[PDB]
């Protein structure tokens, strides 16, 4: 039989993957530190990639790409986009962004002065990776409050042009963001899960007051605790593609595929092709796959912007079964075979 | 991308390419002490064995 | 001209030494009886090949080599083999019984009894050198003799030849190739004791050589002979510059100057291409661009690791055969736009290139096809620390239970030497991390 | 790389004689000591076990010991009996009466210096003695009591040499007297302190294999000894023949024994057949790890392997051997300790044993061996609790306290094994 080890106990996704693997009767879970495994479901931090692929007679596979963190941290994502010629500073689907240390403190003020002098909208957002779990975010129109805020936190932050003109769902006049799940297998095929989730705001979008931040930040934890109207429009502030597509037809006479999904597929492909030579495990002595969470914003012109890339995403409750089954089919059984497709392959 | 310090002989050549620029020991006596100290520990352990066997 | 003395310790060192000197003789036109018809200076000379060979009055070319092992059966093969006439008996040194895979037995118990004899025989070779530059030392990490006696000898070489350089060729243990259970212990113990005494060390992982023999030579179960003839090709390409006319890596000092800017981080990664099966009836000869590109494939490295996730401190390319500088630069240009090659900040991004026009020599009847051009890349990359991590983990698993420790204490080693050596390795892995990785 | 072989008492000499018959046939040595083989591979390591005599005869480096003459007259009359050096038969007349005290303290002590005189003479003609192998039973008096006395005196004279024993453990299923557990418990304590490696050969296992697997309705000692001699040949293959493993008894001890007292091995052999059928490498590897092929009646599923050595003999695919060996581990990885990496070692030799195209020999250092010492311990205590049969030992000058101490020593051994069976 095939053998695997589980080293991330907090992963909702691979808890379910491991549950499915055992139920096939053809996989056995070994102890955390048994080196004789075929499959490692690895820890989030300090995954020991250097100990993979040295066990004689075992084809070994791990559920993380070494080096994919470059895409999945807020600071290094900005750096990767600016310095990669495939993406370039002239990248049209990623907001103007700068990395600030308590370095790009100077150039950020250069563009800030330019916009404010031109009387343009000058609202920015400051965020970081260390600012996890729904806090440590500042939306302001004054650069003073943004730089003063980062020095007090004391960690590497990004300042980004805040999308002042989002697409607003009706009724409710409300903000949202789109989560897409993407699976990259050991052959570096890029699979987009058919089902995405809109994570909605429950409160009407207020362009005057950025201090409240319940109608500005769409995270499921900020809407579950600080928001009135939570749940009235959609269960759990989650709209799925069928309803959203139907909305775009009724409201804006277009479809999710045409107005949004072509851009999303374009962005996913651009990001993952850019880092392919750095992280591909083709010809390597062990193989990798990884599940990614891409977060997108849509403006009122139906232009799609990339906000961030999550390297250890969770799944929406109603989508856990389908996607986890798809992970076993496409990423695990393709390497370790047992005795219609829910993914769009991005070529 | 520049080539520098090209040397040529009838057997071959050598040169350098620069793509981008940048930005106490133990004495003889001390070794002898260590080796003798280990031997003494070996002798001590063997004497304990032979003492044990004499009992 | 400045001489180099080669020292081969234990089974692995001796058997690899035999494969190297055999290949050296083929490369220099020296027959097994030591005669060299092309050397027109009879009885002497200061040619480049004289760095490795002395000369007798009868025109006999004798390796500047000492072979040391604590049991006699492997060196007895040298004494009766094809090249038995090459060496004086004074150069082949055997003890009565071996170190039983036990570092402490090779280092303390048996080593204390044979070390002065070995130094006497090396002194005899040194006394024939007008300007000895230092020593090339071949040994396994895993054997009791290769680990334990080598570290004792290196310490004494530092005392007796203080100003002389010392390079290592070290065989790193792999379960696919006849390993013993205690080899992680012996590897850590000998690396700790030898570290301060070695200026440059080329690690060869038996796992990587094994898999190259399986994949590229189509040998299902490689023997030591298959393994060692491949290793001796890599060794030959590293030492070619000491034995032939040239201007790169012309003395041992230059190895550290070109590959080792930080003294403790002195383990260059070797990568070699192409390795082609001699039984391959149809073969298309590979271009400069293709063999150079192959130098950045993990599958061709002497130690399996991923240089994309480390940083380079230095990089040397050593070509043999039909290669001209223009092809090399055109190939480097292409690779830099395709591969992840990142140097540390305080080092220039570049390559020292050496070309020798003579293509690799292949042993008649061997497994390796003759090729028109080959390259060995020596790169000091922090990625080689993956091998130290793998070894330290295995050490930690056994040492937590003190499994087998009594065998070492019973030879007079103190238990504290284990954790002292483990602590040194921990600092070593930390040094690679500070040099090679950026904060996440 | 010389080994000096010693065989003591009835069991020790009958199993020892079979061992020399088997390996003499493997090395091409006829019963008169003349070599008549066909491969020089037979002669490359002949000196490990044989001295070369004047007329190019080969003589076992073997010393034959007993306190009564009967079994050694049988050996001398036996098939290869003339091969042994006549001066190496050392024997008394009184016997030891299945009594460890007679062997260790009274009758044996009168004879032991004569044995050491012969041991000294054989060692003197060794270029570089590896060490000693002893064959004996633990349930009688001579092999058990005089055998362990011998081991103690050899250690005093050769403290840096390896001592290796093949020790037959008693079983009520194949029993001569009720005092066997006393004799075995007294001996185990000696072995814990004074051997480096001991092959535990359980007469209960031998009987079960003859009965259940070989379909012998009425096993005899001779049937039992066939299994022993095949196993002894198997575990000494790498000493006796060339191969890529360049290892002797000390290298075996270094890599098999992670803690000095835990040096009691479970041997096994495959095939065992009740035959002309081809055995495949998968079958050979499956059987060699099967409890039913083990010679110590212990269930390996009841413990964990600290270390394993596997030796394959015959012309077979080494690639297939590795695959099956990796398969066996990767399947049953809950029976190997995870804190000794690469603790299963595979070795190969081209020469198959007599009458087989291929075979495999298993050497396990498993914590399950503790079941063997528990069984002896229980049988000991059931008698010792009532001081039953003790007068046979106190009449030779022994005290009850020495029994209490041997019992505690074996219970400690059992607890040491149990401490590593849960070690994680
Ligand atoms: N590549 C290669 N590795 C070898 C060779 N011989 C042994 N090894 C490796 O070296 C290690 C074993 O050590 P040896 O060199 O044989 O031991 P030794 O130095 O002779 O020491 P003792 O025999 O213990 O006294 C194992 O990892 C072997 O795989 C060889 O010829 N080639
Ligand atoms: N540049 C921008 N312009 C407008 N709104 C933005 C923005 N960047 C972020 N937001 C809003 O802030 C929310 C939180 O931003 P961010 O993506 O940094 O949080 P996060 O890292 O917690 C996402 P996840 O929970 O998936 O990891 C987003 O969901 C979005 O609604
Ligand atoms: N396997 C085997 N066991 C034997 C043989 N002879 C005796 N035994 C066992 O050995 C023990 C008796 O010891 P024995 O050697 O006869 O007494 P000794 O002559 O005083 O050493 C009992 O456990 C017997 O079952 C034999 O030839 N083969
Ligand atoms: C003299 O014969 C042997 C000597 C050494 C070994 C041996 C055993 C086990 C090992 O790991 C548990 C090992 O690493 C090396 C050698 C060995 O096992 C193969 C031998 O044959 C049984
Ligand atoms: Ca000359
Ligand atoms: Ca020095
Ligand atoms: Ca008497
Ligand atoms: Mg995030
Ligand atoms: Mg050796
Ligand atoms: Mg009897």
């Amino acid at each position: 039989m095939y053998t695997f080890v589980v080293r991330d106990e907090n992963s909702s996704v691979y808890a379910e993957v491991s549950r499915l693997l055992l139920a096939t009767g053809q996989w056995k879970r070994l102890r955390k530190d048994n080196p004789r495994f075929n499959l490692m479901l690895g820890e989030r931090n300090r995954l020991p990639f250097g100990r993979l692929g040295h066990e004689p007679g075992l084809v070994q596979l791990v559920n993380y790409y070494r080096g994919a963190d470059k895409l999945c941290r807020k600071a290094s994502l900005v750096k990767l986009i600016k310095t990669s010629p495939e993406l370039s500073e002239s990248c049209t689907w990623f907001p103007e962004s700068y990395v600030i240390y308590p370095d790009e403190r100077e150039v950020f003020l250069a563009a800030y002065n330019r916009r404010r002098e031109g009387r343009e909208g000058n609202v920015w957002i400051a965020k970081s990776s260390a600012g996890a779990k729904g806090e440590g975010i500042l939306i302001s129109s004054e650069a003073s409050e943004l730089l003063d805020f980062i020095d007090e936190q004391g960690q590497v932050h990004v300042i980004q042009k805040y999308l002042e003109k989002p697409l607003l769902l009706e009724p409710g006049h409300r903000k949202f963001d789109i989560r897409s799940w993407v699976l990259v297998d050991h052959l570096y095929n890029i699979y987009l899960y058919r089902e995405g989730v809109l994570r909605t705001s429950s409160e009407p979008y207020n362009s005057a007051n950025f201090q409240d931040k319940t109608c500005h930040l769409t995270n499921h934890c900020i809407q579950k605790e600080y928001s009135k109207n939570y749940g009235r429009y959609e269960e759990g502030n989650e709209m799925f593609f069928e309803e959203f597509n139907q909305y775009l037809m009724d409201a804006l006479n277009t479809t999710l595929e045409n107005s949004i999904l072509l851009q999303i597929k374009h962005i996913i492909r651009s990001c993952l092709m850019c880092i392919e030579p750095a992280i591909s495990t083709k010809h390597l002595h062990y193989q990798s796959f990884q599940l990614f969470g891409f977060d997108f914003m849509v403006d009122e012109e139906l232009k799609v912007w990339l906000i961030e890339v999550n390297g250890a995403p969770a799944c929406a409750q109603k989508l856990y079964a389908e996607l986890c089954q798809g992970i076993v089919d496409v990423a695990i059984s393709s390497v370790f075979p047992l005795a219609t497709s829910i993914f769009i392959k991005l070529h | 991308m520049e080539v520098i310090e090209l040397n040529k002989c009838t057997s071959g050549q050598s040169f350098e390419v620069i793509l981008k620029p940048p930005s106490r020991d133990p004495s003889l006596e001390e070794i002898q002490k260590k080796l003798e100290a280990a031997e003494e520990r070996r002798k001590y352990q063997e004497a304990e064995l032979l003492k044990h066997l004499a009992e | 001209m400045r001489e180099c003395i080669s020292i081969h310790v234990g089974q692995a060192g001796v058997q690899i030494g035999n494969a190297c000197w055999e290949l050296y003789c083929l490369e220099h036109g020296i027959q097994p009886d030591g005669q060299m018809p092309s050397d027109k200076t009879i009885g002497g000379g200061d040619d480049s090949f004289n760095t490795f060979f002395s000369e007798t009055g009868a025109g006999k070319h004798v390796p500047r080599a000492v072979f040391v092992d604590l049991e006699p059966t492997v060196i007895d093969e040298v004494r009766t083999g094809t090249y038995r006439q090459l060496f004086h008996p004074e150069q082949l040194i055997t003890g009565k019984e071996d170190a039983a895979n036990n570092y402490a037995r090779g280092h303390y118990t048996i080593g204390k009894e044979i070390i002065d004899l070995v130094l006497d025989r090396i002194r005899k070779l040194a006394d024939q050198c007008t300007g000895l530059q230092g020593f090339l030392v071949f040994h396994s990490f895993g054997g009791g003799t290769g680990s334990g006696f080598t570290s004792l000898l290196m310490e004494r070489l530092s005392v007796d030849y203080g100003k002389k350089s010392k390079l290592e060729f070290s065989i790193y243990p792999a379960p696919q190739v006849s390993t013993a259970v205690v080899e992680p212990y012996n590897s850590i113990l000998t690396t700790h004791t030898t570290l301060e005494h070695s200026d440059c060390a080329f690690m060869v992982d038996n796992e990587a050589i094994y898999d190259i023999c399986r994949r590229n030579l189509d040998i299902e179960r490689p023997t030591y002979t298959n393994l060692n003839r491949l290793i001796s090709q890599i060794v030959s390409s590293i030492t070619a510059s000491l034995r032939f006319d040239g201007a790169l890596n012309v003395d041992l000092t230059e190895f550290q100057t070109n590959l080792v800017p930080y003294p403790r981080i002195h383990f260059p990664l070797a990568t070699y291409a192409p390795v082609i099966s001699a039984e391959k009836a149809y073969h298309e000869q590979l271009s400069v661009a293709e063999i150079t590109n192959a130098c950045f494939e993990p599958a061709n490295q002497m130690v399996k690791c991923d240089p994309r996730h480390g940083k380079y401190m230095a990089c040397c390319l050593l070509y043999r055969g039909d290669v001209v500088p223009k092809d090399v630069n055109a190939a480097i240009a292409t690779i830099k736009t395709k591969r992840s090659i990142q140097f540390v900040d305080w080092c220039p991004t570049g390559f020292k290139v050496g070309i020798n026009y003579q293509p690799p020599t292949v042993v008649p009847g061997g497994d390796l096809a003759k090729v028109q051009r080959a390259v060995c890349m020596l790169s000091n990359t922090t990625a080689i620390a993956e091998a130290w991590a793998r070894l330290d983990h295995k050490f930690d698993l056994m040492y937590a239970k003190r499994a087998f420790v009594h065998w070492y204490v019973g030879e007079g080693m103190e238990e504290g030497e284990f954790s002292e050596a483990r602590e040194d390795m921990a600092a070593l892995e930390k040094d690679y991390e500070e040099v090679g990785v950026d904060s996440v | 790389r010389e080994i000096v072989h010693i065989q003591a008492g009835q069991c020790g000499n009958q199993i020892g004689a079979k061992f020399w018959e088997v390996i003499s046939d493997e090395h091409g040595i006829d019963p008169t000591g003349s070599y008549h083989g066909d491969s020089d591979l037979q002669l490359e390591r002949i000196n490990v076990y044989y001295n070369e005599a004047t007329g190019n005869k080969y003589v076992p480096r073997a010393i034959l010991v007993d306190l009564e003459p009967g079994t050694m007259d049988s050996v001398r009359s036996g098939p290869f009996g003339q091969i042994f050096r006549p001066d190496n038969f050392v024997f008394g007349q009184s016997g030891a009466g299945n009594n460890w005290a007679k062997g260790h303290y009274t009758e044996g002590a009168e004879l032991v210096d004569s044995v050491l005189d012969v041991v000294r003479k054989e060692s003197e003609s060794c270029d570089c003695l590896q060490g000693f192998q002893l064959t004996h039973s633990l349930g009688g008096g001579t092999g058990s009591g005089m055998g362990t006395l011998l081991i103690s005196k050899i250690r005093e004279e050769y403290p840096d040499r390896i001592m290796n024993t093949f020790s037959v453990m008693p079983s009520p299923k194949v029993s001569d007297t009720v005092v066997e557990p006393y004799n075995a418990t007294l001996s185990v304590h000696q072995l814990v302190e004074n051997t480096d490696e001991t092959y535990c050969i359980d007469n209960e296992a031998l009987y079960d294999i003859c009965f259940r697997t070989l379909k012998l309705t009425t096993p005899t000692y001779g049937d039992l000894n066939h299994l022993v001699s095949a196993t002894m040949s198997g575990v000494t293959t790498c000493l006796r023949f060339p191969g890529q493993l360049n290892a002797d008894l000390r290298k075996l001890a270094v890599n098999m024994v992670p803690f000095p007292r835990l040096h009691f091995f479970m041997p096994g052999f495959a095939p065992l057949t009740s035959q002309y059928r081809a055995l495949t490498v998968p079958e050979l590897t499956q059987q060699m790890f099967d409890s039913k092929n083990m010679m110590a009646a212990c269930d390996p599923r009841h413990g964990r392997y600290l270390t394993v050595a596997a030796i394959f003999r015959g012309r077979m695919s080494m690639k297939e051997v590795d695959e099956q060996m990796l398969n066996v581990q990767n399947k049953n990885s809950s029976y190997f300790v995870e804190w000794i990496p690469n603790n299963v070692k595979t070795a190969v030799c081209d020469i198959p044993p007599r009458g087989l195209k291929m075979s495999a020999t298993f050497i396990g250092n498993s914590t399950a061996i503790q079941e063997l010492f528990k069984r002896i311990s229980e049988q000991f205590t059931a008698m010792f609790r009532r001081k039953a049969f003790l007068h046979w030992y106190t009449g030779e000058g022994m005290d009850e306290m020495e029994f209490t101490e041997a019992e505690s020593n074996m219970n400690d051994l059992v607890s040491e094994y149990q401490q590593y069976q849960d070690a994680t």
